């Protein structure tokens, strides 16, 4: 790892700023595309709409970020039932062999950009039914997954930590800078 | 003359809707929609007649009531063949 | 004919459209905020400062996502429903009672009934062109409830027009100079709230556009800008129903700031019934729209026929 | 081949499939012009031998595994030769464009400078990829017929069974079909060697 | 009414321009077989209903009936009072008797 | 001028109504024809009451039955052609420039509006939409509107019998 910086060292460090790219771009067109990508990523991270895809027990914790203690609504996060209106699909439960074409069709009808959160050990790696005859060995064999939330029923702080990690990934998305360098 | 410059267009579009009503290249739903097209043109020509008189425009909702009852009657005739002739009778080109 | 009338009418209508659209965005913010406060939870926060640019976060996201289609070959009929929906929601506002003259609508109630009668048309083209059985079911259910309370709404507003003696909306102001019509028309106030939550799809009448019995009624295939225009059109319909409640029952008070405070309060009431009531059924809603509200409409229309005849002899 | 001597060079002719630049390019609205497709010499002069993407992927893997394919050029072409007019007419028969109310018409491209002006403006105004791939390089690529070289190996020497066109292409063009007007398709005619020599004479 | 045409055409033009710019601003990805599919929950996939059609017909009959209840607010100060009262009471009373008879049968 | 614009729009929508065959597309052409017919009958009249009456009765009231039946009749979508759109736009621009090069005084309708009447006309100053609607609710023409309401109830009785429910 790295040691987290001591406050004597960290007082000499300057402020990071909001932009992961920095304001030190050379060209004015590159700087304008950087700020446009910053505004676009702020709009995308300011409201991600996850889809009501609750397969198994993990989803009982998924409603617990809907719950008044954790309150996902002040993070841009609000559930949508239709897959067209939703940004994120949260695979929260056990993907089985009869569940595989349904999950693939629901993911394919979702419009791009598409970030996928694997909630729980049945969602990533198979988990407690990994050696079962009718359980897919994780959802990574079917749906491409950006965030993997570890706990068997993830606490709801850990699922919301996965949500904040997805927001940091969305804030780190480089589209217009790649277009300028394509 | 007066007929050529005034109210010539409702006559022409009435004959066009009549020819769409009776053409063999259309279907029964097209006949009913062209029928309500000539109902609209009849309202246009009747209102041009009724506005030469000043305060007899109240007749416009009488003809409207009768022709709307005609249109609902035609739709209820046409969809009463759903349970008998099937759902494919709307594509019939001949009677 | 004097050209500054056209210039100022154009400027006032465009300013009305712009302010209605920004008030739609802040109404979505208000609904997400106080609808959270209906429960124990907080509203939006943590975006910008105290959650204020959250609808702009919605608008940047919805105008960037991939415009998907319910079929790949021909989808121009998919486009024409949110265009006409937002056009009607921004076009219905021209019959607002403006005391400084913008449009001299001597028949404003008929204009409102016309735009409400097109609401069925935009939701019918919303349902059919989305190529799904859920979409057709939601479109048929929305057309069913909106034409079921169209007749009731026409009779209720027709009973209200008997009080002012004409169809001019500004005539609601002169007959409210001593008291509001909330005192005299309180069962009509409850019935008009049940009407205004039925033409616009809200939670008490939500079998058309709910997330339980259908996943979405007619917004099921609409996304990435079309859903944004549909959402803005529906919240503009909510704003119009709040204004039209505040003109008829509460005193028109167009200039006073208390009128717009009451308009925000009736929007708060619309979000207050959004969080409270459950959803009616198809059979119970056919029972409500055609028997109870129709019988009350005809009966209390008879009451105002008798009352306007009784005052005509006395005056 | 000057830098890497033992480099395998697979030469595809024109690769068809899903999310391609052949069937989607002939499937787009921006390629057509008022329900009529312009083709160079009405599509009759050019003969193309297209190959599937799974066949060339299997050829790439069979070249990577077998080490006798070092520095050998492999002509990646399909099983049978087709001319472009019969291919485009077969595609429009698959998309249900053969109905008389659609108004399908095939005409000569060299009489129509408006199509090339549209292609140049489409290459100009698009910031990223042009819509439908209607850059003039694709125009010159569809103008150039597919010529195989004798004595240079074909993918059947790499041990892959080439999929025929009529098995795969209706599955690709099944979502591309038009809505039926309110008022099985015939397979296309292949072009042999003697018919191609008669056509090019 | 001529200003209403101009402002309605301007609202239509502004909404079509906003949707065209939204379609330009929408992120263009590769089109798919399954993405264009109509949404049925999960696994991939109505006849004529007479009850809803008679609901529309009842709505139409009551709408044309309301279109005759509409004028009489203006006429009340410009007509014979006895004739106006007799027609209004008879109109709404026959409507109420017909509604109650169709409820009971 | 705008009367000639509505003439041109009604001509263009009528010739595309003759051209097309898909039943919901003819229903859409009817619903967009009804607006222009309502406005054009509003140009001859003193006030826009009967245009509103035609609007609620025909478009929002009656044609929704036609839109529902034609929506459930056709499974397929519209096949939009840019040729018919281009021909409609070309004939529309041709007819608007033909109305530009034509004298609008001779082409205007002879039917009087509320402001085309005389200034000394006593009846025009009284109340908007009052004297035209008066004969609906006066002796002896009130029997027709009583018969009309009875006719609508009898129409509903007919429709329940013929659809067989
Ligand atoms: C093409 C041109 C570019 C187009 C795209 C622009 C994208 C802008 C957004 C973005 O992502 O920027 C990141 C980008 C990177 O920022 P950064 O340098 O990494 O972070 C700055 C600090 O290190 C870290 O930030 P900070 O800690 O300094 O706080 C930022 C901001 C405080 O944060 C905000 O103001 C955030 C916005 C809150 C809005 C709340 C109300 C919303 C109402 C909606 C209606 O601070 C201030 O504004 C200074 C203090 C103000 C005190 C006011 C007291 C009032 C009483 O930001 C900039 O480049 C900033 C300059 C450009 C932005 C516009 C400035 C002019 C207009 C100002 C508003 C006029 C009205
Ligand atoms: C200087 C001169 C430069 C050269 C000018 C050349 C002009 C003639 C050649 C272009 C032409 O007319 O091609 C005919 C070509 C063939 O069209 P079509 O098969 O007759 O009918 C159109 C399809 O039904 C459309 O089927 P779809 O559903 O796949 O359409 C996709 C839709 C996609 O629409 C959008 O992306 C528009 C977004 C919303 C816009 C606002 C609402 C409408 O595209 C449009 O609606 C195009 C407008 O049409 C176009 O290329 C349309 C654009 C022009
Ligand atoms: C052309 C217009 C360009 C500016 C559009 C407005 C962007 C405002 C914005 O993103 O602010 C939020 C972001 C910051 O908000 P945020 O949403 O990234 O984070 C909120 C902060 N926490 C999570 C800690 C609660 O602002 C900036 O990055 C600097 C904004 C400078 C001023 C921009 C205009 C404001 C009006
Ligand atoms: C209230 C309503 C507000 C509506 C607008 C809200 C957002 C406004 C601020 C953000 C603007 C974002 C513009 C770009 C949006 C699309 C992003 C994208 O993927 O672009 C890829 C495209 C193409 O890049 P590409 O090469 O990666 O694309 C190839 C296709 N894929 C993605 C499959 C690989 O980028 C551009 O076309 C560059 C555009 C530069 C100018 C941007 C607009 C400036 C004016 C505003
Ligand atoms: C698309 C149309 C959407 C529905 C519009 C319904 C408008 C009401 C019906 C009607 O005839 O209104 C008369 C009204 C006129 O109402 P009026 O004549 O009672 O008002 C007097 C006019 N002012 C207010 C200026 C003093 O005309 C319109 O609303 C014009 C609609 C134009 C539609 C353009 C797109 C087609
Ligand atoms: C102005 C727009 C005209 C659109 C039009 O006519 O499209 C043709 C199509 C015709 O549909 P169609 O499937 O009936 O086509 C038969 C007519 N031909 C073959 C000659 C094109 O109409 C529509 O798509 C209607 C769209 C709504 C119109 C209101
Ligand atoms: S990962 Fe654990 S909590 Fe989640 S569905 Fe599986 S067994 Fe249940």
């Amino acid at each position: 790892q790295q040691t987290l910086p001591v406050a004597e060292v960290a007082q000499n460090l300057p402020k990071k700023g909001y932009s992961p790219f920095g304001t030190k771009q050379s060209s004015v067109a590159e700087w304008s595309l950087a700020r446009l990508d910053d505004l676009l990523n702020w709009g995308r991270k300011g409201s991600i709409w996850p889809l009501t895809f609750g397969l198994a027990c993990c989803a009982v914790e998924m409603m617990h970020i809907a719950a008044p203690r954790y309150d996902m609504d002040r993070y841009g996060v609000v559930f949508r039932a239709s897959p067209r209106q939703a940004d994120v699909i949260i695979v929260a439960g056990t993907l089985t062999n009869k569940m595989a074409p349904a999950l693939r069709k629901v993911y394919d009808q979702m419009p791009e950009p598409r970030w996928v959160i694997s909630m729980g050990s049945c969602a990533n790696g198979g988990g407690y039914y990994h050696y079962s005859y009718s359980v897919v060995r994780g959802c990574d064999r079917i749906i491409p997954v950006d965030i993997y939330v570890p706990g068997c029923p993830p606490t709801a702080e850990a699922l919301m930590y996965g949500v904040l990690q997805l927001q940091k990934k969305v804030k780190r998305m480089k589209t217009l800078q790649m277009w300028y360098r394509k | 003359m007066i007929m050529i410059l005034y109210w010539s267009l409702p006559m022409i579009l009435f004959i066009l809707g009549l020819f769409c009503f009776v053409s063999n290249r259309k279907h029964l739903l097209s006949m009913l929609l062209s029928l309500e097209f000539i109902v609209l043109m009849l309202f246009f020509m009747l209102f041009i007649y009724l506005n030469m008189l000043n305060y007899e425009s109240y007749f416009s909702m009488m003809f409207l009531t009768f022709s709307v009852c005609e249109g609902a009657l035609g739709l209820s005739i046409l969809v009463s063949m759903i349970r008998t002739h099937g759902n494919d009778y709307f594509q019939s080109f001949s009677i | 004919m004097f050209y500054m009338e056209f210039i100022l009418s154009l400027i006032g209508s465009l300013l009305l459209i712009i302010c209605v659209l920004v008030s739609v965005a802040f109404l979505t913010l208000l609904e997400r905020k106080v609808l959270g406060y209906i429960q124990i939870r907080k509203g939006p926060n943590k975006v910008g400062l105290m959650g204020i640019p959250q609808p702009f976060c919605d608008a940047i996201k919805l105008f960037t996502k991939e415009q998907t289609y319910p079929l790949l070959s021909n989808y121009l009929s998919y486009y024409i429903s949110p265009i006409f929906s937002l056009f009607l929601s921004l076009f219905v506002w021209m019959c607002m009672p403006f005391f400084v003259k913008l449009y001299s609508f001597n028949l404003g109630g008929l204009f409102f009934l016309c735009c409400t009668s097109l609401g069925v048309y935009t939701v019918m083209v919303a349902g059919w062109s989305s190529n799904s059985n859920y979409a057709l079911l939601g479109g048929l259910r929305a057309v069913a409830q909106t034409i079921s309370y169209e007749v009731s709404l026409a009779l209720i507003l027709l009973s209200f027009i008997f009080l002012i003696g004409s169809y001019n909306m500004i005539y609601f102001f002169f007959y409210q100079v001593y008291m509001w019509f909330l005192i005299i028309l309180f069962p009509m106030a409850l019935v008009w709230v049940s009407i205004s939550l039925a033409e616009t799809n809200r939670t008490p009448f939500d079998f058309a556009e709910g997330e339980s019995e259908l996943v979405s009624g007619f917004n099921v295939e609409y996304s990435s800008g079309g859903f944004a225009l549909i959402f803005m059109a529906e919240y503009a319909s909510i704003l119009f129903m709040s204004m039209l409640f505040c003109v008829i029952f509460l005193g028109c008070d167009v200039f006073n700031l208390l009128f717009y405070m009451k308009l925000t309060f009736i929007s708060f009431v619309f979000i207050w019934v959004r969080g409270t009531l459950p959803r009616f059924r198809y059979d119970k809603l056919m029972y409500l729209a055609w028997k109870c509200f129709l019988s009350f409409s005809l009966n209390y229309l008879l009451f105002f026929i008798g009352f306007k005849i009784l005052l005509f002899s006395l005056l | 081949r000057d830098a890497f001597p033992n480099a395998t060079i697979i030469r595809p002719a024109d690769i068809y499939g899903s999310e391609d630049r052949f069937l989607r390019y002939y499937a787009h609205i921006w390629r057509r012009q008022f329900r009529s497709m312009p083709l160079w010499h009405k599509g009759e002069k050019t003969v193309k031998q297209p190959v599937y993407v799974s066949d060339v992927a299997q050829a790439i893997i069979n070249a990577a595994k077998d080490p006798d394919s070092a520095g050998r050029i492999y002509q990646a072409v399909g099983p049978k030769r087709y001319q472009l007019s019969e291919l485009v007419d077969w595609f429009h028969r698959l998309m249900r464009k053969d109905q008389k109310r659609w108004g399908y018409m095939r005409y000569d491209m060299r009489w129509d400078p408006t199509f090339l002006l549209k292609a140049k403006l489409n290459s100009f105004i698009c910031p990223g990829t042009p819509i439908g791939g209607l850059h003039p390089a694709r125009i010159e690529r569809e103008a150039v017929t597919d010529k195989v070289l004798t004595g240079v190996p074909t993918l059947e020497d790499l041990g892959v069974t080439l999929t025929t066109m009529e098995q795969q292409v209706p599955w690709e063009l099944r979502p591309y079909r038009a809505a039926l007007y309110y008022d099985t398709p015939s397979p296309p005619k292949c072009i042999e060697a003697r018919d191609e020599l008669r056509l090019f004479a | 009414m001529f200003s209403i045409i101009f402002i309605a055409l301007l609202i239509l033009l502004i909404t079509t321009i906003v949707m065209f710019l939204a379609s330009i601003l929408s992120k263009k990805a590769l089109i798919d077989r399954e993405k264009s599919s109509p949404f049925e929950c999960g696994f991939d996939p109505l006849p004529f209903s007479l009850r809803f059609f008679l609901i529309t017909i009842i709505f139409l009959i009551f709408d044309v009936e309301i279109a005759l209840i509409l004028p009489m607010i203006i006429i009340m100060k410009y007509s014979n009072i006895m004739i106006w009262t007799i027609t209004s009471i008879i109109f709404i009373l026959i409507l109420l008797i017909g509604l109650y008879h169709e409820w009971n049968q | 001028m705008i009367q000639l614009m509505l003439y041109s729009l009604i001509i263009t929508t009528s010739i595309i109504f003759l051209n097309m065959i898909h039943p919901l597309a003819l229903g859409l052409t009817l619903l967009i024809q009804t607006i222009f017919v309502c406005l054009l009958t509003g140009l001859m009249t003193k006030s826009f009451w009967y245009s509103y009456i035609l609007f609620l009765i025909f478009l929002g009231g009656m044609l929704v039955l036609f839109i529902y039946v034609t929506s459930l009749a056709s499974n397929e979508m519209f096949n939009l052609s840019m040729k018919l759109t281009l021909f409609s736009s070309l004939i529309l621009i041709f007819m608007l420039i033909l109305s530009f090069i034509m004298d609008k005084t001779s082409s205007s309708l002879f039917l009087m509006n509320n402001d085309m009447q005389s200034i000394i006309n006593m009846n025009s100053y009284f109340m908007e939409n009052s004297l035209s609607l008066n004969k609906l609710y006066n002796f002896p023409t009130n029997f027709i509107t009583i018969l009309l309401m009875n006719y609508l109830l009898i129409t509903l009785i007919v429709i329940v019998k013929i659809t067989k429910l």
